[PDB]
RNA sequence: CAGAGGUGAAAUUCUUAGACCGCACCAAGACGAACUACAGCGAAGGCAUUCUUCAAGGAUACCUUCCUCAAUCAAGAACCAAAGUGUGGAGAUCGAAGAUGAUUAGAAACCAUUGUAGUCCACACUGCAAACGAUGACACCCAUGAAUUGGGGAUACUUAGUAUCUUUACGGGAAUAUCCUCAGCACGCACGCGAAAGCUUUGAGGUUACAGUCUCAGGGGGGAGUACGUUCGCAAGAGUGAAACUUAAAGAAAUUGACGGAAUGGCACCACAAGACGUGGAGCGUGCGGUUUAAUUUGACCAACACGG
RNA sequence: GCGGGGUGGAGCAGCCUGGAGCUCGUCGGGCUCAUAACCCGAAGAUCGUCGGUUCAAAUCCGGCCCCCGCAACCA
RNA sequence: GCGCGGAUAGCUCAGUCGGUAGAGCAGGGGAUUAAAUCCCCGUGUCCUUGGUUCGAUUCCGAGUCCGCGCACCA
RNA sequence: CACCAUGUUCAA
C-alpha cells in the first residue's frame, strides 16, 4: 500500500514561494527485490532533509527535474 | 477629502434614509434541537443509574447525562453517591473533572 | 486468457506498439508486424476525464497499462516500438506522453525490441497553418 | 517600433483613406457629368 | 531609427543576392526569411537517463554495447519565437558582435 | 475524453453478447525467402475462413517489415540499421510464403549521416532484373575533408557530381539487371554492391561515406508457384494448426 | 473499437451509418526538407530533386583580330515582387470576404473550426514595394590579418622551398598542401572623414588646402503626392503636379534619468509561502466625513482618520 | 369593421386565478492612487384606469384612455 | 382506428430485463489559486391501474398525454 | 502565453 524511500540528497527548493523542495530517494526494499536499491527523484511537501524517510504510495512516477 | 463626483445632498439624504437595516447575517448559522434534559431524578431514571450506570467501563458525568437524559449537575451528584457505596471507583479527579469506572467483580 | 502462438512457455512474441504522442493526446497501438491487424489501441483520452489531461504523461502511463494487460492476454509477450509526432507540416517535437507510455511498457512488465521514430518528414511541404505571420499569441 | 513618431494615424492607412477618397470623389463628377 | 546592425539581422550582403525564399518558423509558422531565421539543429535522447535504463534493461538488443536511437531535427526560428523562448537572448552592444561557428 | 460522446451512433439508442475478438484468430507464421538465415521471423493472427471470405485471399498481398539484423541473426551493427520488407505471395497451411518487397535504413541512422560544410549527392536508378523484377535504388553519398586539408568546407563542383551519378547509374544497372531477384536481394543485404560503388566512385571524389539508402520493387511479374518454391527452398513446418 | 479534434480552459467540429489510429496502395494539385552557408548565378525583380535538351552569360587563358569605335544620359523603349484585372484550365494545402465557437464591458479583432476570391498554369493587362546597401553610373589612389567562390601559373642586392589520400573509367584522373595571380561576395580596419551612430582598397576617405566626367533629386513642418488639367490603363490605378490657408518648430544622432504585461542576479513576513491572532458581522469608547446648528473652531485625506501629545 | 399590447427607472417574460420574474439601471461595502471593469449585499412593482365574478384576479368577464397592425372593393 | 417510440430527481437521460433506482447540469458545502478542475451531500410515490415472478421501473392486459408513419360509407 | 481600458487646463 505504501513503499517507504529515504532521501538520497535534496535537489532544491522548487517553484515559486519555495514551498516544494525536489529530492533523490532511495527505495528501501530487501535484497533481490525488484525495487532493490533502485532510486527515482521525488517533489515533497513540509520540510526535508537528508536521510529522512517517506511513504510513497506510488514509485511509477518521476518528477520533473527542477 | 473624497469628496465624490455628482453627489447631491438629496443624494445623501436618500443613501441614509435606506441605508437603516437590510443588510445583514453573513453567517448560516445552522441552528440545533434543544436539549430536553430532567434536573430531578425520577423513580426510573433512578433505577437505571443505580443498576445499569455501574459495570459502564467509562463512567463521566457528561456521558451518564447523554444516557439517561438528565442535567450534568444531577448526574454528577448520582456519580458522587455511588462512589460513597463503593459501586464505581473514582480513576482521575480533579475540581472541574472526575472521571470513575466500573469495579472489578 | 492463452489466445496465444503454439509457442513454448517463455518464448518471445512480437508486436509493434505505435506511440503516437501529440501535445493533445497520446496513443498507444498495438498491431502484428505488418501493422495490418491490431490487438488493442488505448488512448491517453480514454482514462482521463479533462480534456486539458489527455497528453499528460499519468494518462500515457495509465493507456500503456491497459495495453500490457491486453497484450498479455492475446499471447504478446515482446514489442517493438514506433514512436511518431504530428509530423507533416505540423510540429515534429514529441508530445509529452510519449517517455510515459514507453517507459510504462518496460515497467509494467515487456520485452522492448526496437525503437524507431516514424514521425511523418516531408521531403517538400505544403502551406502550414496560420498566416506568414504565424500564429499571433 | 520600427519606426520614429508619426505625429497621426498609421501612414498606410491614412493612405488608404486619402485612396478612398479619391474614389468617391471621381464618382461624383462622373454623375454630373 | 539608427542602424543596429550591419548585418541588418540576415546572413545577406548588399550585392549576394537579391531574394531568400522564407521558411515557416518551428513554433508558429511565421513565414521569416532562411537566412534571417534562427536556426539550430538538435540531437535529443528519445528518453531521460532514467527512462532509457528502465527501457534498455527490458531490451535485448539495447544496452552497453548498442546504445538507443536519437532524434535529429533542424529548428528553424522566427526572430521573436526564438527570443520569446529563450534560444536567444538580447546582448549588450559590445557583447552583439560575437559570433559561434560551432555548436558549443 | 470519459463520458464526452454526444452522438454515438447517429441513429439511437444501443443495439452483442460481448463476444470476444481474439476467440476468431488464427496464428500464422510469416516465412522469408531462403536467403535469409532466419526463415519463420514474425507472427500474425487473421480470421477464421467464414462464409465466402476465405482468409487466404485477405492474407495475400500484405507487406511485413523486420529488421536485417533479426533476419540475418548475425554480422556487426551496419544491418542493425537497415529494415526488409516481404510480401506475402502464397498460403501453405498457417505459413505466409513472402518475397522481397523494399529495404530502407532506418530514419536515426540517415538523420545521422548529414554533416553541415560538405555536399550531399542522391541518385536515383531504376533497374530490372533477370526475372522481371523492376526496382528503385536511392543511393546516397557526401564528399569528405583530406586529413591534409585546412579548408573550412568540402563542397563538390557540379560536374564531379554529375560524373559521380552517372558512374553509379552504370554500375547498377550493370549488375542488378543481368542477376535475378533472389541474386539482386543478397547483393543488396550483404553490402557487396555497395562496396563496389564507393570502391570505383572514390578515383572521382572522396567520399565520407556511399550508401544505398532506399529500395523498392516497383513492378512485380505475374505469379509463379514454381518461382516462389524456389526462392524459399526447404520451408521449415508450421506447428500453428497442431493441437495442443 | 469509443472516442477523436481543438484550446490558457473550452466550444464550434467529426464519430458504433465505425471517427481517431494502423499497414500497403490509388487520385489530384502544390512544393522540392536535412545538405542550406556574412555561399553561387542574374540588369534588377528573382533563381534550389534528377535526366535529356535549346539558345545564351560572366570570369579566366592568349605574342588572335580591330584601332577610339567610349562614359553618362532629357525624349523613347524593354523588363519589373506581391496583391489586383480579362479569358481558358486547375483546385490538394493555405486562405482576403463570409459563417460558427470563444474571449471581452464591448471584440463578425488577436485564439479555434471552416470557407469564397485567390494561391498553381497558358495567353494578355497593371507598373503602385522598407523595388533597401534607405548609399546613382564610369575612372584613379588607398594600411593590415584570417578566410571564401570561379579561372589560371609553379612544386636600398644578380634571382632562393614543399607534402597527402583514392585510383578499372565523362580518367595522361579527382581532391588536397604550399606560394603567386586575375575576377566576385564579404569579415575582424591604419590614415582620413563624420553631429554622432558609424564608413574605411566593398568609403560615407583622398573637400573652406573647396575643380576627373555625366546625370537624378532636395530647400522648415503641414495642407499634399491632395485639387485642377492632361497622357496612359478594362478597371484598380500610374505619370505629371499646385495654390489659398496654417504653423515655431518638425526632424537627426548621442547622454543621464525614469518607466516596461523585456532579460539577469539578489533582498524584505510595512511581501508572499507554512501558520498564529485578529480586524470586516454585534454593542460600546474614540477619531474622520456627512447631516444639523447661532456656533457645532480648525490642520492632516502607503507617508490623514486614540494623529496635532 | 377585425386582431393584438399597457408589468420596479429602461427593455421584456409570466399572462394556463392564490405571484410578479430576467438583463440593465439605482444604492451600500470591497479591489484601485483614482474611475471603469470585477467581487460581496440591498432596495425598488395601483401589473394602464373604472367596475363585475370568485374564498381569492397580472392572470377571468365588461367599459374607458392610449399604442400597433389588417381591411377600406365594383362602379 | 392500426403498428412503433417516450412518460424516471428542479432540467436532459441510461436502466438491470423477471430478487436491490443511477449519471451530466442546477443548489449547498470543502481542496483551490479568477473562472474553470477535483471531493461530499444532492434528491425522484420510476405516466394511471389490475394481473403481483419470492417480490414487478423490469413481465403482461387495459386507459391518459405527446412525437412518427399509415385507414377513413351514418 | 486566461482577462489587465483610462487619467481635465497652465505652472513648480
Ligand atoms: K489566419
Ligand atoms: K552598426
Ligand atoms: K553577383
Ligand atoms: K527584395
Ligand atoms: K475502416
Ligand atoms: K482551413
Ligand atoms: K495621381
Ligand atoms: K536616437
Ligand atoms: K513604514
Ligand atoms: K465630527
Ligand atoms: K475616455
Ligand atoms: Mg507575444
Ligand atoms: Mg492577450
Ligand atoms: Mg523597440
Ligand atoms: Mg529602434
Ligand atoms: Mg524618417
Ligand atoms: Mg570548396
Ligand atoms: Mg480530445
Ligand atoms: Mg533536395
Ligand atoms: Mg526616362
Ligand atoms: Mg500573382
Ligand atoms: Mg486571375
Ligand atoms: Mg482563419
Ligand atoms: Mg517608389
Ligand atoms: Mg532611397
Ligand atoms: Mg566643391
Ligand atoms: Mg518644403
Ligand atoms: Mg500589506
Ligand atoms: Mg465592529
Ligand atoms: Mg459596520
Ligand atoms: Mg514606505
Ligand atoms: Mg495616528
Ligand atoms: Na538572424
Ligand atoms: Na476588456
Ligand atoms: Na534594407
Ligand atoms: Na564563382
Ligand atoms: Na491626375
Ligand atoms: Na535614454
Ligand atoms: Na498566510
Ligand atoms: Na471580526
Ligand atoms: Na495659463
Amino acid at each position: 500500500q505504501a513503499q517507504v524511500g529515504l532521501i538520497i540528497k535534496v535537489l532544491g527548493r522548487t517553484g515559486s514561494r519555495g514551498n516544494v523542495t525536489q529530492v533523490r530517494v532511495r527505495l528501501m526494499a530487501e535484497a533481490g527485490s525488484p525495487d532493490y536499491n533502485r532510486t527515482i527523484v521525488r517533489n515533497v511537501k513540509g520540510p526535508c532533509k537528508e536521510n529522512d524517510m517517506l511513504s510513497l504510495m506510488e514509485t511509477e512516477r518521476e518528477a520533473r527535474r527542477l | 477629502p473624497p469628496k465624490a463626483g455628482q453627489t447631491k445632498k438629496a443624494k445623501m439624504e436618500a443613501a441614509n434614509k435606506g441605508a437603516k437595516k437590510t443588510t445583514k447575517k453573513w453567517s448560516k448559522g445552522q441552528s440545533r434541537e434543544a436539549l430536553q434534559n430532567a434536573v430531578m431524578f425520577d423513580k426510573e431514571t433512578y433505577d437505571k443509574l443505580r443498576s445499569e450506570v455501574p459495570k459502564y467501563k467509562l463512567i463521566t458525568p457528561s456521558i451518564i447525562s447523554d444516557r439517561l437524559k438528565i442535567a450534568v449537575s444531577i448526574a454528577a451528584a448520582g456519580l458522587k453517591q455511588l462512589c460513597r457505596e463503593k459501586l464505581i471507583r473514582l480513576v482521575s479527579c480533579s475540581s472541574k473533572t472526575r472521571v470513575y469506572t466500573r469495579i472489578v467483580q | 486468457k492463452a489466445y496465444g502462438p503454439n509457442v513454448k512457455k517463455g518464448d518471445l512474441v512480437y508486436g509493434v506498439v505505435h506511440i503516437f504522442a501529440s501535445f493533445n493526446d497520446t496513443f498507444v497501438h498495438v498491431t502484428d508486424m505488418s501493422g495490418r491487424e491490431t490487438y488493442v489501441k488505448v488512448t491517453g483520452g480514454m482514462k482521463v476525464k479533462a480534456d486539458r489531461d489527455e497528453s499528460s504523461p499519468y494518462a500515457a502511463m495509465m493507456a500503456a497499462q491497459d495495453v500490457v494487460a491486453r497484450c498479455k492476454e492475446c499471447g504478446i509477450n515482446a514489442l517493438h516500438v514506433k514512436m511518431r509526432a504530428v509530423g507533416g507540416v505540423r510540429t515534429k517535437s514529441p508530445g509529452p506522453g510519449a517517455q510515459a507510455a514507453l517507459r510504462a511498457l518496460a515497467r509494467a512488465g515487456m520485452k522492448i525490441g526496437r525503437i524507431e521514430d516514424v514521425t511523418p518528414i516531408p521531403t517538400d511541404s505544403t502551406r502550414r497553418k496560420g498566416s506568414r505571420r504565424g500564429r499571433r499569441l | 517600433g520600427t519606426v520614429s513618431r508619426p505625429r497621426g494615424m498609421r501612414p498606410k492607412w491614412h493612405k488608404k483613406r486619402i485612396k478612398r477618397l479619391k474614389l468617391r470623389r471621381r464618382r461624383m463628377r462622373q454623375r454630373s457629368k | 531609427m539608427t542602424t543596429k546592425r550591419r548585418n541588418h539581422g540576415r546572413s545577406k550582403p548588399a550585392h549576394s543576392r537579391g531574394r531568400v525564399k522564407p521558411i515557416h518558423c518551428f513554433n508558429c509558422g511565421r513565414l521569416t526569411p532562411k537566412d534571417k531565421a534562427v536556426g539550430r539543429f538538435v540531437v535529443r535522447r528519445m528518453l531521460d537517463a532514467a527512462s532509457a535504463r528502465d527501457v534498455a534493461e527490458a531490451s535485448p538488443v539495447y544496452g552497453a554495447n548498442f546504445p538507443m536511437p536519437r532524434l535529429y531535427m533542424k529548428q528553424r526560428f522566427c526572430i521573436a519565437c526564438a527570443i520569446h523562448s529563450r534560444t536567444v537572448r538580447a546582448r549588450p552592444v559590445g557583447n552583439r558582435k560575437i559570433r559561434y561557428t560551432k555548436k558549443v | 475524453a470519459l463520458g464526452k460522446n454526444k452522438r454515438i451512433s447517429k441513429g439511437g439508442k444501443r443495439g452483442r453478447g460481448k463476444a470476444e475478438t481474439m476467440a476468431r484468430k488464427e496464428w500464422y507464421d510469416v516465412v522469408a525467402p531462403a536467403n535469409f538465415e532466419k526463415r519463420q521471423f514474425a507472427k500474425t493472427i487473421c480470421n477464421k475462413t467464414q462464409g465466402t471470405r476465405i482468409a487466404a485471399d485477405v492474407l495475400r498481398g500484405r507487406v511485413f517489415e523486420a529488421n536485417l539484423a533479426d533476419l540475418n541473426q548475425s554480422a556487426g551493427e551496419e544491418e542493425a540499421y537497415r529494415k526488409v520488407r516481404f510480401t506475402v505471395q502464397e498460403v501453405q497451411g498457417r505459413n505466409l510464403l513472402t518475397q522481397f518487397h523494399s529495404m530502407e535504413v532506418t530514419t536515426d541512422k540517415m538523420a545521422s549521416l548529414l554533416r553541415k560544410w560538405c555536399t550531399t549527392m542522391e541518385t536515383t536508378v531504376e533497374v530490372k532484373t533477370a526475372d522481371g523484377y523492376t526496382m528503385r535504388l536511392f543511393v546516397v553519398a557526401f564528399t569528405k575533408p583530406q586529413a591534409n586539408q585546412q579548408s573550412r568546407n568540402c563542397y563538390a563542383k557540379q560536374r564531379l557530381v554529375k560524373w559521380l551519378r552517372m558512374r553509379i547509374t552504370k554500375m547498377i544497372k550493370r549488375r542488378l539487371s543481368k542477376v535475378q531477384i533472389k541474386e539482386a536481394v543478397s547483393l543488396l543485404t550483404r553490402n557487396v554492391l555497395s562496396d563496389a560503388l564507393v570502391r570505383r566512385c572514390n578515383p572521382i571524389l572522396p567520399l565520407r561515406e556511399l550508401r544505398i539508402r532506399k529500395v523498392r520493387v516497383v513492378r512485380t511479374p505475374k505469379f509463379d508457384a514454381q518461382a516462389l518454391l524456389s526462392a524459399h527452398g526447404t520451408i521449415p513446418a508450421s506447428v500453428e494448426a497442431d493441437q495442443r
